[PDB]
């Protein structure tokens, strides 16, 4: 039934009268008084009245002729493994103009929380290829692994590279990649999208598209869309799933301002202050269950501050996150490719992702004395800028030289060179 | 009985009519789904409730129920060795009833099993006068642990009729004669979580607690009724000294508290903590241990009220003259949910955020560990001994939740990531850690060993303190530089260091060390200290010492093996150590 | 008996009870509770036949349909008897001792007066301490406010203890009695205070405010003025010269603070109360003289130092109210020193009204400023002396060094029982200027006798 009781309109949001049985977060149809369709969410109920927001903004409606369906469900996502090679935006309808998906059934994207009881430890060990991490920081299976760095600082580079060159060494059970760009620009969605294409990736890969034009109510929409298809490819089709989001700062930002336009109370810089809430109800979707066959495994992409707080505070993340991946502008400089700072990167689970039955059994060992080399490689030239030609080099003196090969060969891979972690380790020795 | 209506949902916000019956914070399964939330506010016969789950397709028009009650636990036989969550949720109960890997919406199941047959042993008399705490009768709960039927407070008169058996929580197995007429009791009770159970008094903590770990039992002592902080640093081995405490402790039960902790973290614990063997029994230590587990994403006022929760149950047990520990990790993250809750709520923060009240409530909490005299007239003593772990996100004491629990503890474990690095384990910073308990401690070691121990442990400490001195002697002028009693204090505190502060919790013996073994082998440490003293006095020279002493300090060294049955070839040691010494100034 | 069965509404901890009359601003009432709890609570607003009221132990559990609220008719007052001396009671001056409830004189509004400018009178008499960092160089005068700011557990409580334990007026006719007032503290810290008490038999002369860590806020709010009131009654109506101890200041800043939030009340400058200055007044103007009277009321708050943080209760916010300060620092505690007074510091502005003959030997004054300059350099000296190494290290320079050392050893740590009169204190300050030769002396008078 059709509702011609739209009495109030104040920004993006609605307010409709002489309702009865709408729900909290129910999805909405507004039909305009020149026959256009909007799509949007309740916000509030309350008696026989119904505060809604507009997806598309409100402008042009006319109140008096213009009518609004509640259609009785929240956002969901239609799921089926078709999905696999396809083109989505921030709401899952196709971006891609291809033939068209018939779920085998419709899912709210809020998702269950996992018994913890039922949870399984993070076991196994993805070789993204690049040393940096597969080393030093590695990768496990069930991780929730972020990557900070400054714009176009090739972070993005980084994150297709990774999305490219990720597997697991049986390799027998398939693993696929939900990428969810949040709030990107044009350029950066085709990036990663004819990159995708180019090199053949797509072919286990399902994207969600939402840009930086798109509205911000979607874009807190978009990674939840993500992580509902890749919790069901994982333990309902037993894959092993890799998830890239990029950019998570865009999707800090875009929760501000919607809380912002609902009037709502500013917790701190302004953020809603449920950012922890929000942040950890996205994060802690990652893990294995004890009896299914699948993984969920997350790489968040995050622009670092540099600058005074007023970002999505790492912290926050971190605090929920297993290790930290940093990317800094002055290896970028240097042209090492990709500019991974590995001392103050750190994996929390790198412990039982690498050992004996899992990685070459050198892998360890050198990872906690090849940090060394880097250690006071850089205590040494880094620090001492001024007593740089004389302190500390007669003694020292290849201490240096190593580094900059650190620098130079070992992290500066390319952003397109696939390192098996044994032929890293071989890297690895011959650079010591 | 009474049914009120849903007239708004706003987010976690829920207002209902028809509420006059219930009361604030009586807890609610609100909407046709019958999810939990909470009254928070009551105008006329409308009540403002915070919800714990998704409100999400709940409406106007739907039904509220109050479950009459606050946010409570049963108590009762059941509840030893089962997984919790932070509002007594059975979490392996839910798998199996649900048969799902996940917490669902408005599922409603009782903490503990209603069905299960026990045997009820009765131990009290027909006809006597009974009140709160005293014991009518026990179950044989676990292989280890027996649970004590209580009189519940509130419940005063004579016992009429009560009979051996085989009975559940639910039957009546007890009939008191009371000022408003015959009660029947049960095996259970219930108790609001963020009300402390009474006692008859609260007692000072002055007795030391045998974790058999040296470095905390030496120097950094906790009493039975006392509280430790632990900073738990990433990669500084936090679990193990956990499970140490845990498993080596002299309580008789551990309950265990996951606040609001990352799902594959706590997925760590639960897995871990069951695989722990009791020592004296060889069972789990499951069979003595509560455990309660929540991840982040779980309701927030689940990760709240998990510490409360906890300790209430503790309190139970304390009640029964028992000892208890209670680890809580990590209150940080409580305090986080303690945060958010605020935010909801619309209050007035205080400082980086969180509530005015943090030290109020932090205060609270730690206000019911502690060492009494429960109710019931044998008067029995009980205590709740609690460890609690903080994370801050830098890692940092002077952040608002470590201020305000160091402000209500008196012992403090500096665990720090640079002597993880050096492989020293337990990595117990003996520079900045302490104890208040410490002086206290050192009185009752004194009357209890017949030994001057208070005075032997400052001298060890004296010994580590200026080390730490002598080593930024060493820095700025080389180690050659030093006097031969300078560099005998080095060796000592290497010693000290190294064959005793260093405890491997993974070897057989070395994992746990009585209280009289630690005296030997610190009388042996301080001894060899003595007498090369004596002797480098007596005309003889460091270098001289130390080549000729290589054996006897290598048994030294190995002193932390030896079994516990063999104590004398430890105390032989002083001997060895006085003659060779005595040789070697000819 | 004033009692009406109209709750309204419950938001948090506060309460709306309509069709009312007679009530009163801050007046205060009884929840009945439909279980037979009983909580005391406060009225915030009164408009109309309507008043707002807060509960001091909250709202939880009530029913509103089923609960009562009687007025009682008068605001938070002490009843006070000069039987207070030797009992113990808690914040709001119910007996905390398994004694008997005490049949009150009278009830006073733990506010109190404001006295009148010209009524009151300059604080000029002598209190001996027993510390001697005190009771020579920052000498406490009858009247005055001298705070102590200190680090967490570095002998600050054994100060307060200490203090209370050694605490009279020389040469007087009149009487000297303790009041206590615990802020807010643990049970374990009021255990030690409480038996420590009685271990001196210092209770005798002493009225104890215990409040607890885990007490209500607002319990911690009426402390200090319950404390006070009793305190006032004793001076300027029994005529006695009383010593108020309030250990834990800082816990009472972040009462307020919990109390302006918890009530929307004052949108916190600092998340902290704009009033926390002027509360502070209001308790801090409560000390001093009445001209025509002989009794005095002597005030001693006790803080933890900033752990040099920003947000905390500001030494310089307290300093312009304080008529001094003395310090603590665990730098010193760690080294042994105690009471680790750091006399660099701290001041006393009032000292000479108390560093009189009659009251002291004259050597006081003088005594004091050679002592502290012969310190404050001698310290400059031994830093240097380590810095640029035991080589460079001169004659004058190895002189002035060794009166620091030994001043800290034996002139600051006298041991926390102790008690140093001030003879002993004066001849004790010049037995280590002993090794200062005649020449560095600040009069030559009479440094013979």
């Amino acid at each position: 039934k059709e509702y011609r009781t739209i009495k109030e309109v104040v920004g993006p949001l609605m307010a409709v009268e002489k309702v009865s049985g709408v729900k909290y977060e129910e999805l909405i149809e507004v039909r305009m008084q020149n026959g256009e369709i909007r799509r949007g969410q309740v916000l509030e109920v309350q008696e026989d009245k119904a505060m809604v927001q507009i997806f598309e903004g409100t402008s042009g409606i006319n109140l008096k002729n213009s009518s609004v369906r509640f259609l009785g469900h929240p956002l969901q996502l239609g799921v089926s493994e078709d999905m696999i090679g396809r083109v989505f935006d921030g709401l899952g309808r196709p971006k891609d103009n291809g033939p068209e998906i018939l779920p085998e059934k419709y899912l709210d994207i809020n998702g269950e929380v996992i018994n913890p009881i039922a949870r399984d430890y993070p076991d196994e060990f993805i070789q993204t290829g690049i040393s940096a991490i597969d080393h030093l920081n590695t990768l496990v299976r069930g991780q929730k692994l972020p990557v900070f760095g400054p714009p176009g600082a090739g972070k993005s580079a980084l994150a297709a590279q990774i999305a490219r060159q990720a597997t697991v060494l049986d390799s027998s059970d398939d693993f696929a990649v939900v990428f969810a760009a949040i709030g990107i620009t044009f350029e950066e969605a085709e990036f990663f999208m004819e990159d995708f294409r180019q090199t053949g990736a797509i072919d286990r890969s399902v994207m969600f598209m939402n840009l930086a034009n798109d509205p911000a109510i979607e874009r807190i929409a978009t990674p939840r869309m993500a992580l509902t298809a890749a919790e069901y490819l994982a333990y309902e089709k037993g894959m092993h799933v890799l998830v890239i989001m990029e950019d998570m700062t865009n999707y800090a930002e875009a929760l501000r301002e919607i809380s912002a336009a609902r009037r709502e109370v500013p917790g701190r810089r302004g953020y809603p202050g449920y950012l922890y809430t929000n942040l950890a109800t996205l994060f802690e979707r990652a893990g294995r269950i004890r009896g299914l066959k699948g993984s969920v495994t997350q790489i968040p992409i995050l622009t670092m501050p540099e600058d005074d707080k007023t970002h999505p505070i790492p912290d926050l993340t971190g605090y929920i996150t297993e290790g930290q991946i940093i990317l800094t502008r002055e290896l970028y400089k240097s042209g090492i490719s990709p500019p991974i700072d590995v001392l103050p990167s750190l994996s929390r689970l790198k412990d039982k992702g690498t050992g004996a039955g899992k990685t070459r059994e050198d892998h360890a060992a050198t990872m906690n004395q090849l940090f060394a080399a880097y250690a006071q490689g850089k205590q040494a030239k880094e620090l001492a800028v001024v007593l740089g030609e004389s302190a500390l080099s007669d003694i020292d003196k290849i201490y240096a030289k190593f580094a900059e090969r650190f620098e130079n060969e070992y992290v500066n891979q390319g952003f397109y060179t696939n390192r098996t972690i044994t032929e890293t380790l071989d890297l690895g020795w011959e650079l010591l | 009985m009474q049914i009120g209506k849903i007239i708004k949902v706003s987010g976690p916000l829920v207002m209902a009519e028809n509420m006059s019956e219930a009361s604030i914070q009586d807890m609610c399964l609100v909407g046709d789904l019958g999810v939990i939330g909470e009254i928070i506010e009551m105008r006329q016969d409308v009540a403002s409730i915070q919800v714990y789950e998704e409100t999400s397709g709940i409406g106007p028009g739907e039904p509220v129920r109050s479950t009459g009650e606050a946010l409570s636990v049963e108590l009762g036989p059941g509840i030893i060795s089962q997984m919790f969550d932070g509002i007594q949720r059975p979490l392996d109960t839910f798998m199996e009833v649900t048969q799902s890997n996940f917490l669902g919406r408005g599922v409603q199941l009782p903490a503990l099993d209603h069905e299960k047959q026990w045997w009820f042993e009765a131990t009290i008399e027909e006809g006597t006068e009974v009140s709160a705490g005293d014991i009518i009768g026990y179950v044989d709960e676990t292989k280890i642990i027996q649970h004590k039927i209580m009189v519940p407070n509130g419940i005063k008169g004579t016992v009429q009729k009560i009979e051996s058996g085989s009975f559940t929580i639910d039957d009546p197995i007890c009939v008191i004669e009371t000022e408003q007429g015959l009660k029947e009791l049960t095996m259970m009770q219930k108790w609001p979580v963020r009300r402390g159970r009474p006692i008859k008094q609260k007692l000072n903590p002055d007795v030391p607690m045998i974790t058999g770990q040296r470095v905390i039992d030496t120097f950094f002592p906790v009493t039975k009724g006392g509280a430790a902080a632990v900073p738990g640093p990433f990669g500084a081995g936090k679990t193990v000294v956990q499970h140490q405490i845990a498993k080596w402790s002299d309580v008789d039960l551990v309950v265990y508290v996951g606040c609001g902790e990352r799902g594959n973290e706590m997925t760590d614990v639960v897995n871990e903590f069951p695989e722990l063997i009791d020592p004296n029994t060889g069972e789990s230590l499951m069979e003595r241990t509560v455990l309660i587990a929540n991840t982040s994403n779980m309701p927030v006022a689940a990760r709240e009220a998990s510490i409360y929760t906890g300790i209430t149950i503790a309190e139970y047990f304390r009640d029964m003259g028992y000892d208890v520990a209670i680890m809580a990790d990590s209150t940080s993250r409580w305090a986080e949910a303690l945060r958010e809750m605020s935010g909801r709520l619309e209050e007035m923060p205080g400082d980086e955020g969180y509530p005015a009240y943090l030290g109020s409530r932090l205060a609270e909490y730690y206000e019911r560990s502690g060492r009494v005299i429960a109710l019931g007239s044998d008067q029995r003593e009980g205590s709740i001994t609690a460890i609690s772990a903080v994370s801050p996100s830098g890692g940092d004491i002077s952040e608002p939740v470590t201020q305000n629990t160091l402000r209500v503890v008196k012992v403090f474990w500096g665990l720090d990531s640079s002597l993880a690095q050096k492989r020293h384990f337990p990595s117990i910073n003996w520079i900045q850690s302490y104890s208040l308990y410490s002086t206290e401690v050192g009185r009752y070691m004194d009357q209890i060993l017949q030994q001057d121990w208070s005075d032997m442990v400052t001298e060890g400490m004296r010994i580590l303190q200026e080390e730490e001195q002598l080593n930024e002697i060493v820095r700025l002028v080389g180690i050659d530089s030093l006097s031969d009693n300078d560099r005998l204090t080095l060796e000592v505190a290497k010693s000290i260091r190294e064959d005793y502060l260093q405890q491997n919790a993974f070897d057989d013996v070395d994992t746990f060390t009585s209280r009289e073994k630690q005296f030997n082998m610190l009388k042996v440490i301080l001894t060899f200290g003595k007498e090369a003293r004596k002797a480098l006095s007596l005309g003889a020279y460091f270098n001289e010492i130390m080549e000729g002493t290589v054996a006897v300090r290598e048994r030294i060294s190995r002193s932390k093996y030896i079994p516990e049955e063999e104590l004398a070839k430890i105390s032989s040691i002083n001997e060895e150590i006085k003659e060779t010494i005595q040789l070697i100034v000819s």
